[PDB]
Order: C-alpha cells, then structure tokens, then sequence
C-alpha cells in the first residue's frame, strides 16, 4: 500500500532506463560482469580481460579496440544491487536490436542524428566533445526526439567499425 | 521502484495480501464520441454520399419563350482506416522465477497491453498526433473559436457567468443562420466546480446556478434538458495557453470514429531462451463532419 | 460536387446508409401574413 | 448522409457551370471530343480535324477561323472524368440559345456588355486585354451583373463573324 | 476472360517490382507515407520529418543524412494507386534481406558490383555519375547479370554508411 513517490502522472511513462522493443532480430550475447561494482543497465561496455568478461570502464576504446555491445534490462537479479549486474555474473550484451538509452546533451536530440560516446564517462549524445574524447559509433542511430536526461530509443549495430574524433 | 523479482523479508513480520496499483485518470470517451463497429474487421476506407439542387424564379409575361429551369447535383466523401499494436515479452528466466513467487508475469502483461490500449484509443479521440494528422475534437482546426465576453469566473458575478455560458448557445445557432441547438456542454473541471458551489448571487433562497438546468436557452426554448459534463485536458487548450471550453450537438450525424477490430494477441514466437508475443487492433480517426455544429469558447 | 449519376464503388470500401438532403431555412410566412385565394385567378 | 461541404446557405443558388436557361430556339450539335483529356462544361471549343471533331485549345482562332460555340451541361458523362466530356464522345456545343458560363474579369459585368475572348487561355471577360491577344466574339451579350469569378448568363450567336482587336 | 497484354511467353518471369526472396533475416520497417502522390515499390526512401514518416525524394541524400531502406511489394494497398503507397499509409521499409529492383545502366551489371545510387532520379547503377550526384550505398551488392531496364536482385544492409563519389 506504498503510496511514496506518486506524482500522479498524465498517463503511462515510455520505457525503463534499459528495456528493449521488440523486432525480430537481436543479437544478445552473454558475458561474465569483470568490474568490483556491478553495471547498470543501459550502459556500454569494453571488452574485458576474461576472454569472455566485460568491464564498464570506456576510458580507453579506440577505432583499434571498439566498444562491445550495451547491456539490457534483466529484472532477475541477485536483488543485493538494486538495478545491477553484480560481479561474476551472465551480462546479457546486445548489439543489433533497438533499446531505450539515457540522453546526456544540452540541446536534445531529433529523429535522425549521429551518435557520439563520450568516453570519460560512457554517455551518448548528438554531437562530439572535442578534445579527442569523444568516439563515432559508426553504426547507430536515434529514433525519438528527447530532451536531456530523459530517454529515447536508438537503433545499433556495433559490427560497424567505430571512427575517431579529434 | 526498483525491477528485481525479489525483496528481502524476515520471519517477524506480517506481509500483507493485497498490493496497491498506481492510479491513473479514468477514460471518458464512451458516450461522448460515437463509435461504431459495424464496418468488417478489414476494410480500407469509409465513403457516403449526399446531394442538392439549384434553381431561380423570375418575372415573365406575354407568352414569351423565357421560363427557367433548375438542375440537380451529387457528390461522395472519403476517410481512412488504418492499423496500430502493442505486446509484451519476457525471458526464460523472468517466468519460470517469477513462478517461485506465485507472481504470474504472463498472465499480468496482457491486462495491461489492454489497458494501455484503451489509454492509446483516448488520446486518438480527444487530441490529435500530428504524424497521421488526426485531428481531435478539443485541437480540431475547421471548428470556429470565439473568446468569452470579459469573463474571468472568478471575482464574476453571477449575470457574467450566465451571460457567458449562453453565449456558446447562441452562437452556434447564429454560425449555422440559425437553424442548430447545442445539445452537449463540456467545461474545464475547474470551472464546473465554481459553477456548482456558486450560489445563485442569491441572499433570497441561495440556490446554486446549476438553475442553468432549467433556464438555458435550449431548455427553455424546447422542453429537452441539456447536459453538462466536466473533462481533464481543457484547462491550457485556448488561444493563449487559456481554458476552452465545447458547445456542440453530439450526433452521430456530426461525430464519427470506426473502430472496426479491437484489441486481440497472436501466438508466441519463441526466439532462443526469449518469448516474444505480438498483439495488433486497428482503428480510424476521428471525423467531424459538419464543424460549425461544433464551437469553441475561450477564457473562461 | 461530380454531377454524372455515377459513382464507383470499391471492392475494400464500407458505405453508409442514406444520402443527406443540404439544409434550407424555414418558411415563416404561414400564419403571420393574412394570404386569401379567393379572387378568379385571371 | 454526407454533410461535408455544407455552407449553410441563405438561399439556393442560380446555376451550375453549364446549364441553359430555358428557351424555344437553340442550336445544340454533337461534335466529338478531340484532346486527350476531357472538355469542361461550359468552355469555348474550337474546329477539330475530324471534319466533325472539336477542340478545347482555342489559342489560334481568328476572323478567318472564328471559334465553334460552348459545351452544355450533360450530367450523364462516364463517370470516370467528374464534370467532363471524356475523349472520345458527343459534345453538344451550343450557339443560339442563352447559357450560364463564368466571369473572368477585375470588375465584373453588368447586363448590357460587349464579351471578349482571351485566346490565351479560353476565358470571357467584358473588354479586351490589349496584346493582340483577345478577340470579340461580336454577337453576344450578357444578361447578368456578376463579380469576379462568378456565374453569368449570356446570350450567344456564332453566325456572326468575329471581331479581331489588338 | 480478359486477354489483353497476352506475349505468348516461353516460361515464367522471375519476379515483380519490389518483391521479396525468401531468407531467414530480414528488417521489415513500419513507416508513414509522407509524399503527396504515393511511392513505388521497389524504391529508395529518404528520413521523413514526422520522426516516423518517409519521403521518396532523396535528391539531398548525404553521408550525414544516409538514406533510410527500401520499400517492399504489399499487395494490399487501398487500390485507388495502382502499384504504390498512398498518402499516410505504412510503408514497410526493409534494410536488410535480398529485394528484386530495377536496372539503370547501360551495359548492365553481373554477380557482384558496387551498388550506385543517382541522387538526381533514385535510380540504382553500376558505377558513378561523376558529378557529385551519386552515393555508393556501402554494403549492398547485386545477385544478379541483367541488361537495362530489367529486374535484378540485390542484397542490401543500409547500417553500413554510405561513401560519397565525386
């Protein structure tokens, strides 16, 4: 009967921080979590140590060694972390189907635009950074006009090889 | 509102059997908007027909040759149909789980597709999308929009708020060279209450002003009552950010939605380890056919 | 406003029944002007 | 129970695009419909090149090749083209009797008037355009004051000879 | 019992416009029809400004704003166009399966060339225009020798972004 947090909503939201939409392809693939906190949810990551691991640390991808994939909203999850992958567990990588993300630019994004990963923090947005710190994800697209900090749907293919922006 | 299947209890304490669901806005469109769902479960447009004629009289004698004629005329009109669809899905370990618990996740998505269904149907009725162009009956551009006479509703008297409310009515029978009544009256809630708690500017017997039941000028003219109703999204719909408030005849002459398939769900693909399940329906947009039997007063 | 008795009708199409009649404002004179029919008509 | 289109009006109108005003005279002839769309209903036509056929391209008529008469309003018309004469099919010109035809002029016409055609496109008006362009049509006249772009009845004779003015 | 546009033909055609050849993947996109006549088949389609419409020109075409997909043969489309996608319709755009298209070169293609796409028209080709008026559409091939004008199938996969041609 927990009333808390009720902020009496127009009508229903869209999407969770990282719940997909169904389409009939979708390369989901199983990693081991590598990092001593778990990662969140819609979140991208690098490729680990393990031969099979993945970390949530981006600092250092290159159009050499691209990013692997974003993870997906899992709902079954050790219940210690709250929205998590804990370490030492399967990680549930996708790279091909269309998946709500967190909108991290000053202007907002539209139906069509490039996008760009900040590797500092592993943020997307619209536009590069530009200090050599930002990375192209060649293959991938928006499909919602969002403000910033709210979350929108894009479109990804991660065999597309990354380009580097200075 | 977390998403994890699981909370941690303990051995003294009393969980209790009920759960409450978050609430959300009724839905308001049945028996305002007719609907129909006649029209086969597939078909692609909805077309009908009407017809006048044209003739002039005049002044002949002295058998002349000259006497004029009249003449006849037809024409057809046309809207579209078209199709839309929600569904849900689950992984292989987010139901065989959540069945540990006596949850039933499956069983739990399709009363809330439904609902969200009904939720998409509202806002097509009510408003307009901008990607199909349908527009809705509080947004509608062809219906003519006309401001109050200098009336506020609060720190009004109540001869303003009188004077207001029939000019919608008159109006309407003016824009159509008088031959149309209002049937249906719909107002800001706000603007209901104020109505409703308002006595009548009495001290003599502080009757409320929902006396307007009985001394409008449809219900005065003829011996039919007249309805009013209060409504959710027409607090900021006016000119300038400013409540609007619809007078119109509510005939299914005057106002049409096709519905012709409703929500259903089709079998479950299942896709390695994943239980993807689509669910379609298809409906058309609204139609307001004869728009100045509709009318839009701003400001109050 | 086609003028040819013609219409085509489609194989994926609903049609309504009934045809509307354009409206015409009312008469008004009977009963408020005195009219008498009495005279020879010639 | 079509209501689209509905304009409330105060009283009935006069006529339509075409239509004749009953009379005892009028020449009405069938001719064959020569261009390869239709022919509109009241519209000038001019002399085709099947001996019987006309023409809705009235751009070279002249004193010597005056123009054949105005196309009357039939209403059973193949239903394919709205209010046309299709190729093909009897035309019905007139040129005796009194038809409703359309105003193309700033000013309007008044009852008494002299009617000039311009060659350019095919419309009547009430005095010449100036170019070399416009003939007169010099048995006519018009039997209805009417502002721009409405509908007029005139009295029509093609027997006399036209009037060419530059 | 209509025997019109009989040729008497020695065995069966391959295929239609914009039909589809069976395979396992595909990416089927529901879009709207934002043009005001309707759009083809078998054609390219360019990023509406509905954030979920498309439009069939894509003179404008760049690098920056690649072209969205195809559509793809439906055969149940209102029958008022005869072979196309009317006004506010779903398109059914596809990105990534083999189609049947149309031919626009003059020696024709054979089994693997570059796919060209001329900006000006939309029309598919073997090699560049050469002057700044043509894309290559960077993964996608043909499957096919055909002469002009004939239907050939292709392969196509529209995340790859297209390389501009001078």
């Amino acid at each position: 009967m927990a009333p808390y947090n009720e902020t009496y909503a127009s009508d229903y939201a869209f999407a969770y921080e990282g719940m997909v939409s169904d389409i009939a392809p979708a390369d989901i693939i199983s990693r081991t979590v590598e990092t001593s906190a778990g990662i969140g949810f819609g979140k991208i990551v690098a490729q680990g140590t393990s031969d099979r691991g993945c970390k949530a640390d981006v600092s250092a991808v290159s159009p050499t060694a691209p990013p692997l994939g974003i993870t997906v909203r899992s709902q079954a999850t050790e219940n210690l972390t709250l929205d998590k992958y804990p370490r030492y567990d399967g990680a549930a990588i996708m790279r091909k189907g269309v998946i709500w993300v967190l909108v991290t630019d000053a202007g907002g994004v539209v139906a069509g635009d490039p996008v760009w990963l900040k590797k500092s923090d592993g943020t997307f947005s619209n536009a590069d950074v530009g200090s050599s710190g930002g990375l192209r994800l060649a293959g991938c697209r928006w499909d919602t006009s969002a403000a910033n900090g709210a979350l929108a749907r894009m479109r990804v293919d991660f065999d597309v090889p990354p380009v580097a922006g200075a | 509102m977390q998403a994890n299947f699981g909370f941690v209890t303990s051995q003294t304490a009393y969980v209790e059997a009920g759960v409450y669901r978050m609430r959300y806005p009724e839905i308001r469109y049945p028996g305002l908007i007719p609907v129909d769902y006649s029209a086969p479960e597939w078909i692609k447009t909805v077309d009908y027909y009407s017809m006048d004629g044209v003739g002039k009289a005049e002044w002949i004698a002295d058998r002349a040759s000259d006497i004029p004629v009249v003449g006849l005329a037809m024409e057809k009109a046309t809207t579209t149909v078209h199709l839309a669809g929600i569904g849900y899905d689950y992984g292989l370990e987010e139901v065989n789980q959540a069945i540990m618990l006596g949850m039933n996740l499956p069983g739990e998505k399709a009363n809330l597709a439904r609902l969200v269904y009904e939720r998409m149907v509202d806002r097509v009725a009510f408003t307009g999308d901008a990607e199909k162009d349908f527009k809705g009956l509080f947004n509608n551009g062809a219906v003519t929009a006309v401001s109050a006479t200098t009336g506020n509703w609060a720190s009004a008297t109540a001869d303003q708020i009188l004077a207001d409310f029939n000019l919608g009515i008159t109006g309407l029978w003016s824009a159509t060279n008088e031959m149309v009544y209002a049937d249906t009256v719909l107002l800001p809630s706000a603007k209901h209450q104020i109505i409703a708690s308002k006595r009548l500017g009495n001290e003599a017997t502080e009757t409320v002003l929902q006396f307007l039941q009985r001394a409008n000028v449809y219900t005065a003219e003829t011996g039919r009552p007249l309805t009013i109703r209060g409504m959710r999204g027409l607090n900021t719909a006016g000119a300038g950010g400013v409540s609007r408030s619809v007078f119109y005849r509510n005939s299914p002459e005057v106002l049409k939605m096709h519905i012709p398939m409703r929500h259903r769900f089709l079998p479950v693909q299942v896709v390695g380890l994943t239980y993807k399940v689509p669910g379609i329906f298809r409906l058309g947009g609204l139609d307001i056919r004869l728009p100045k039997e509709v009318r839009y007063v701003d400001g109050y």
